[PDB]
């Protein structure tokens, strides 16, 4: 349905989703640390050589100007793409965020806008990044007005997602799941298409339980529902989420209210974790359809560590494990 | 000779610190004295007489403008004000040398700059007090005023973050070839922030058609400079980023003007930065909030100017004192008098689209108001 | 119960707290913005006077430099009192708070630490603060294992959390409810006492649904309970959490599994808000004793308003109406 | 005379903008020539013997280290590794001039500082493989380093937050009468955060006995400083904040080391910050997961004084290269069959206590473990 397609990995999706950007959109510029040589992850390889130093280039270390400095071009119309090189390093750049790019738009009474920013940043765990490279910062802002907060599983999601993110009218953050930039490849058209935000996808339909997840961790999910099938004879609907912020609300209680049994995961901290929000709206929204309490299976409230990684995720064990006992409550 | 990518140096043989050259810092440019006379015919810019007059009505207007809605915000009118007292000199000098369409990023006490590009006074008036008129749309404190149409964004509360924004704007304009400039606006108290260094950094090495413009009144609320910075107040930071800069007398409008000018004239045809540290003096206290007894004006400066050239007297001085205040009052009076806008204002441009959750909140507010609206002072807001 | 006491408002029970601490522990400073002629809200007023300027001072005008130059102190073991002006000014500091001071202990094995910081902000409405100055960020430090966040309801709470806050082993965010700052004045002990962190204060008992807030709000509850016994004939036990991390999980689900029905109210807006981290715990736990879905009363998903205040802010009509539904249900 | 609170200067009439001198930076002190040669002999610091072998042989240790560890990283034995090549003069020649109490703050390319300070090989390798006997419990990347007891504040990852921290750490020491100083390292890349702007104005208003180390190695991964700044590198911005600053050579080992006893002579006694940037190159990747060709040394330098004073020859040369290599390799296999600590590690540390829902999430992963603990390398682990 989308023309001719290759086989692409993650950090090639990417490429594509920004090269089909910058060829159709002629104001378009990818900036931030190391982007001119291609980026430490190869999304931009090719790019500088294809659009022109004026279009792909390098920013000072410094995330608080990276993000300040984007919002200043989107305030003239432009899109600006810049790149936080781990999401772990994007607390600097925190309150040019919060504070100026989520109320730019409202605070103006729509006089001026930076709809036209989208920041792209590498996320979650990757083995052995330890603190500081395998971070998943979304709850942090989906508690803010003003943003959407993006999260693909796979380089066709990806790069549809990433176009839509570009193109919305308002702040956009996609963070990309580093662990799959060089994984599997997936056919991705290479031509641009749109997934649409704030819609999260049925990947897998169940009548038992709900799964929900993003990033990685759906296929973990995906994984889960496997092993209740053949474990337990147990039928679970996966979706993954998509969007963060705002988030597909209905999709979820609609599946709920069929299955009756909720679990979600993801690899971020429990506490004030984007899982509490879901299984609080649900709850909310479903309450008389909901026969067991929901479940959140979620990486710990610690810091995320270096060689107690394989311990520190909520893998597929730990996640089946929880469903086989929301199952049997 | 040294072969280091870092920097372009000689070696030195023998150990020596460099000094910085705090007590005798950089001079401070000025072109009239107190007696508003020319100190030298060469530094003249020789602007028109209209020009001037516009200059010294604009600061003069501003004033009245301050006096009158301090006095509101003690009588509880309007929930705050900053006064701008001292300073008008800074905005019309730097607003008179650049183009009408160059865009401004501000921090808050640069009202001058939107009256001398002729904001109207019902509009200050309406984002002073939250009324339907305001294109704000009453979500911000008073004194956080924008305009689209004449080129100055919004101000935000959150200091120096419009720093990087103008240098990103100022790469914008490069690129479309517009041959404008973009000025940004700070305070010597704000220029110690992270995104001041940020945006400094970002305009020497991405080369951006922008002038930074220091205002350094002395305090930052109750701190003296003294416990703001060691070195040469901000001018001296500039040279270290590669930005060619300057000080000036603040409370010289010519002196402002004349280097305002050339920095821009330099920045749209170099695409350079440069950066203006305007020395002045903060007069008044620094909110409505604030009790500055706690911790040489531009306007009469210029007035001298005007009365040596046979431009303004005695006369003209007090018609123009009657009808500046009646303009104020008028658009005063105006404005308190108008309602509120709409509640349902509250959850619009959030995002551009509202989102079907934010929506439900909305219809939430509706419904509340249908049954308690009693509790609310739904008679002062629209609709 | 504690010795002399005397007439404070919360803004002089801060000061107390302060004055207290520098008499009893020679290592402790007291530095921000403004701190120095008695700060922005009289908070340190006479502090300076009495201890001396190498002990309250003003710092520049930089919260990055002010929370990276605290924790710094704390890493040599001395108590480092910073203030940042406004938590909506907080920003700044998100990475110095999340990846440094909260990480501190873990990262290097406990052979460093900043534990002897606490960074103390105004906080929460405060009828005209609009978008800057008016703000509740606790749910934004909630998702950050390592930090504790506290928030008092009353000058004799302020003293004592405080108090506690300065002499915890932990880097602590102290929110001081600025609204409260010269609101009703009550006794409060001239002498040095603590009121212990991670602890829930059941301040009215009752019997048919359970009211949780913070700061502020408490009071809005503690009317809500009043209009409720008086319209509907419903008891109300009200909570005050006073500790949003480590939260007191314990004394919460107690009084759930009595009442059967709970109801969360909070000023910050309601998407990513701590209500939803509480709703989904008490749900996880409670489930078998909940009669009605867990009410969430809080602010909307918008930028915190000027003019528009009086219709954002979660009021006692506002909760009564949503507690009237939830007893009904 | 100007009356200005903010700055010390005299008036100007004319208009001149202040440029930047970058094409003649400051000078780069030196004190020997590439042959290791003293150029000038009233420069010369005459260290003695011992010491000078001391700084050679910490030098050369780091750089087998470097060699070995980096080999293994390629071979798949540690995840990760950051080699130091070309530096090593900057960590020793400035180590060396320290009191071993004073406090380190680093960045990630200091690991000679505690090489000099004599931290043992064994804590090198078992915090790269984060092994039973890592200080740091193995919750860190490689060479993330810590030293209580050799004073080295442990490492972390986001680049300069340690500047302002450093800072702090400095005023206490200042009020505590201690007579130490706090030294802090960092890269011409971090200098570009918000971060070291925040602790270069703090260590200058408020007095710290502090010196700012910054190792300008040409680039920060593919980022040339051309694309960094734009001014004369980071010495030139010292002096605007009111620091006194100096440039050296950084691959002269006696030019670091009496630039940085200088500064810590003065910054002790007068409480005042120091900035020292040492010039040098990168000479390997920026790390494993970088492949550097997509975009004199220290110790030859070193190594030919040793020869004028009679002080090495090949035969010694050879001998240590030997004995620093079985040092190396020995540590290096017994770390690495060393098994990791206990999985409940990763619990602990991350408030000083633990909370009660945090040891209920210890006790779900050891139910867990009970289980289904044949899908986990728990042999690996401490039990
Ligand atoms: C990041 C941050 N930190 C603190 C403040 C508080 N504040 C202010 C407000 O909140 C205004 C908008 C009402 S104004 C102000 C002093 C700024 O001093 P300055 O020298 O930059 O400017 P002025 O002398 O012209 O007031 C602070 C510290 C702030 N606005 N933003
Ligand atoms: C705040 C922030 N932003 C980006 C990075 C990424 N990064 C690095 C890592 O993640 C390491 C610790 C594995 S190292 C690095 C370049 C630093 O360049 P520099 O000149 O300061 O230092 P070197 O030339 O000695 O590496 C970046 C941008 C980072 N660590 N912190
Ligand atoms: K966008
Ligand atoms: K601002
Ligand atoms: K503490
Ligand atoms: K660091
Ligand atoms: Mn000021
Ligand atoms: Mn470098």
């Amino acid at each position: 349905e989308y023309g001719q397609t290759q086989k692409m990995n993650l950090f090639q999706s990417v490429t594509s989703a920004l090269d089909n950007s910058l060829a159709k959109d002629p104001t378009a510029v990818i900036f931030g640390e190391d982007v001119a040589f291609g980026g430490v992850f190869r999304c931009t390889v090719g790019l500088r050589d294809k659009y022109g130093k004026d279009r792909v280039f390098n920013t000072p270390l410094c995330e608080q100007g990276i993000v300040g400095f984007g919002i200043g071009i989107a305030v003239t119309g432009a899109t600006a793409i810049a790149e936080i090189q781990f999401a772990d390093y994007i607390f600097p750049a925190f309150d040019q965020i919060v504070n100026e790019a989520a109320k730019y738009r409202y605070r103006s009474g729509d006089l001026f806008n930076c709809g036209s920013l989208t920041i792209r940043s590498p996320w979650g765990c990757v083995g052995h990044g330890a603190l500081y490279h395998s971070q998943s910062p979304e709850a942090f802002f989906a508690h803010c007005p003003g943003i959407k907060v993006v999260i693909p599983r796979s380089p066709f999601q990806a790069k549809g997602l990433l176009l839509s993110c570009i193109e919305d009218k308002n702040p956009c953050i996609f963070f990309e799941p580093k662990i799959l930039y060089r994984a599997a490849a997936e056919e991705v058209p290479i031509e641009p298409y749109n997934i649409p935000l704030s819609q999260a996808e049925v990947i897998q339909e169940g009548s038992d339980v709900t799964l929900v997840a993003w990033g990685t961790q759906v296929h973990v999910i995906r994984e889960v529902a496997s092993m209740a099938k053949e474990k337990l004879g147990v039928s679970c609907e996966v979706i993954d989420l998509r969007t963060i912020i705002p988030w597909d609300v209905d999709t979820i209680c609609k599946s709920v209210i069929k299955t009756g049994r909720l679990l979600i995961s993801h690899e971020a901290p429990l506490t004030g974790g984007f899982a509490s929000e879901i299984s609080s709206t649900v709850q909310e929204e479903c309450f008389l359809n909901l026969e067991a309490p929901i479940s959140r299976v979620c990486g710990y409230d610690t810091p995320f560590p270096h060689i107690f990684e394989p311990f520190y995720i909520p893998d597929k064990w730990k996640c089946y494990d929880a469903l086989r006992k929301m199952i049997n409550y | 000779k040294p072969q280091f990518p870092g920097a372009s140096a000689e070696f030195i043989d023998k150990l020596e610190f460099i000094q910085p050259n705090v007590i005798s810092g950089i001079p401070i440019y000025r072109v009239m004295d107190r007696q508003g006379q020319i100190i030298n015919p060469s530094e003249d810019p020789h602007l028109p007489k209209e020009k001037v007059l516009k200059l010294y009505k604009s600061m003069t207007l501003l004033n009245t403008m301050d006096r009158i809605l301090y006095e509101s915000q003690r009588q509880g009118r309007i929930s705050f004000y900053m006064t701008n007292y001292g300073e008008e000199g800074t905005h019309v000098g730097s607003a008179a040398a650049l183009d009408n369409t160059d865009l401004v990023f501000g921090q808050y006490r640069e009202a001058g700059v939107l009256m001398y590009r002729d904001y109207p006074l019902e509009l200050f008036m309406a984002q002073c007090y939250g009324n339907i008129s305001d294109l704000g749309k009453g979500r911000q404190m008073p004194v956080h005023y924008g305009c689209k149409e004449r080129h100055f964004v919004t101000i935000s509360s959150p200091l120096a973050t419009q720093i990087p924004q103008a240098v990103g704007a100022a790469y914008a304009a490069k690129r479309a070839n517009a041959n404008r400039v973009v000025i940004c606006y700070f305070g010597e108290g704000a220029a110690s922030e992270g995104d001041a260094h940020a945006g400094f950094n970002f305009a020497a090495t991405l080369e951006c058609p922008i002038i930074f413009f220091c205002r350094n009144n002395g305090y930052a609320i109750s701190t003296p400079t003294s416990e703001q910075y060691r070195g040469d107040g901000i001018a001296a930071r500039g040279p270290g980023y590669g930005i060619m800069s300057i000080r000036v007398d603040g409370n010289d409008v010519f002196a402002v003007y004349n280097a305002t000018k050339e920095a821009r004239r330099r920045a749209v045809a170099e695409n350079q930065p440069f950066l203006i540290e305007a020395m002045t003096y903060r007069i008044g206290h620094h909110s409505t909030s604030d009790d500055s007894s706690a911790y040489d004006h531009p306007i009469s400066r210029l007035r001298h100017y005007l009365l040596s050239q046979g431009w303004w007297d005695e006369e003209q001085e007090k018609a123009w004192r009657k009808q500046s205040r009646r303009k104020v009052m008028e658009a005063f009076e105006q404005a308190e008098r108008k309602p509120k806008p709409n509640p349902n204002l509250l959850f619009s441009d959030v995002y551009q689209e509202m989102p079907a959750q934010l929506r439900k909140q909305q219809e939430s507010l509706a419904r509340h108001l249908q049954t308690y609206g009693e509790h609310y002072p739904l008679d002062h807001f629209d609709k």
